[PDB]
């Protein structure tokens, strides 16, 4: 775990999600489809 | 302005 | 901070200039309002409204719409009852709506239907006149009908000042490193752990 | 099943945030200016009609661009 | 306050003129508002009817609206994916230690 963002704004545009955080001044870009956690090897910390 | 108008002379009902 | 200060100062100057220009053109609006209360009234209230000047204010009465298909324009502005006198604008007969009396009248500006036929001027040789008729103009010579013509038949000059503002486009920033942390690790000649 | 690899540099996303913020503000303000400009020209057409009646020579010389 | 009270004719935008010469033929249905001080004065049939405030007259605007807002301040906090401590700690054995 790296960052906890209490205000993350998600916007849909051009087939992409943009997750913006004013607190840390950061915009992440993801695809629309979710990432299944089963693809992570030994990633049991993520959910909890 | 495709639509014509008939404009009765104004009265001071609305100013 | 640099970009924000510059943009804020420029746009504040633009805001001040805009407010002053509106306040400054109020004078021109007052004088035009005296010149032709109907047109300025229609522009300022957002709807076709007849207007007149009562002292230093405007009396406004809503105009009633009439469909274009109920208006017929006559041929010659020459009023036969007044030889040596002519109608300054073409005569029309209009019916407010089907099943109505065909009310006689005169074409007034911006497709107005004026009940009063009082606009009379002396006739003059060389008469050549265009008048707003529906979506186009109508054209007369020698106080006699010639033809209706489309709006596109007249040369268009612009009183508008052009301003071409385009949006800043979207831009994607990809991750970019001069050296990855793996390159930094592999920069060492001997790795103690290995 | 695999491991996600992460870049050491978050500054691309911070540049993205700053650029998006500035770009949205500038685009919104300049679109507002564009709308105001178009409305003002359409609004001033009325004054131009009246001045055209008052003095056809000057109005035509100014609108046409050549003196007539 | 102590001078001779001069009779004249009201002008436009609270002007006070010296000569009473703006004479028009009388007409029926006379109803007129005039700028009087900070408000208007209303006359009906060439007789003083009453004053009124400007708020009593509906207001139409000749101004074009334009709403410019400033770009607000923004604070950028320090932000790293990994600190130097994390990078140094990612080694399995530290030769110095």
């Amino acid at each position: 775990k790296w960052q906890e963002v209490d205000e993350m704004l998600r916007a849909e545009y051009g087939g992409s999600f943009r997750f913006s955080s004013d607190a840390i001044s950061t915009t992440f870009t993801t695809n629309l489809t979710e990432y299944s956690l089963s693809r992570v090897d030994l990633g049991d910390c993520i959910g909890r | 302005d495709a639509n014509f108008y008939v404009c009765p002379p104004p009265t001071g009902a609305t100013v | 901070n640099h970009i924000q200060r510059h943009v804020n100062d420029m746009l504040g100057r633009i805001a001040v200039a805009w407010c002053e220009l509106q306040n400054h053109e109020l004078t021109l609006w007052n004088e035009a309002r005296k010149l032709n209360p109907n047109a300025i009234a229609s522009a300022t209230v957002g709807r076709r409204v007849s207007a007149r000047m009562l002292g230093d204010v405007m009396a406004v009465s809503t105009c009633v719409p009439v469909a274009p298909d109920n208006v017929i324009v006559q041929n010659s502005m020459r009023v036969s009852s007044r030889p040596g006198t002519c109608y300054s604008r073409p005569l029309v007969s209009f019916r407010y709506e089907d099943q109505g009396p065909l009310i006689e009248g005169q074409l007034g500006e911006n497709n107005e239907l004026r009940l009063t036929r009082d606009a009379l001027e002396p006739c003059t040789v060389g008469h050549r006149r265009y008048f707003i008729f529906g979506g186009g103009y109508v054209y007369f010579e020698e106080y006699a009908y010639s033809h209706q013509l489309s709006r596109a038949d007249v040369t268009t000059v612009s009183t508008f000042i052009d301003l071409n503002i385009t949006m800043l486009e979207d831009h994607e920033f990809v991750p970019l490193e001069v050296y990855t942390r793996h390159e930094i690790k592999d920069s060492g000649l001997l790795d103690y752990t290995e | 099943v695999e491991r996600i690899k992460t870049t050491s540099s978050i500054e691309f996303a911070r540049l993205q945030f700053t650029y998006n913020h500035i770009q949205r503000h500038v685009n919104d303000m300049l679109g507002r200016i564009a709308v105001a400009w178009c409305e003002l020209q359409n609004h001033e057409l009325t004054l131009w009609n009246e001045a055209r009646k008052l003095n056809p020579n000057a109005i035509a010389s100014a609108t046409v661009g050549r003196r007539v």
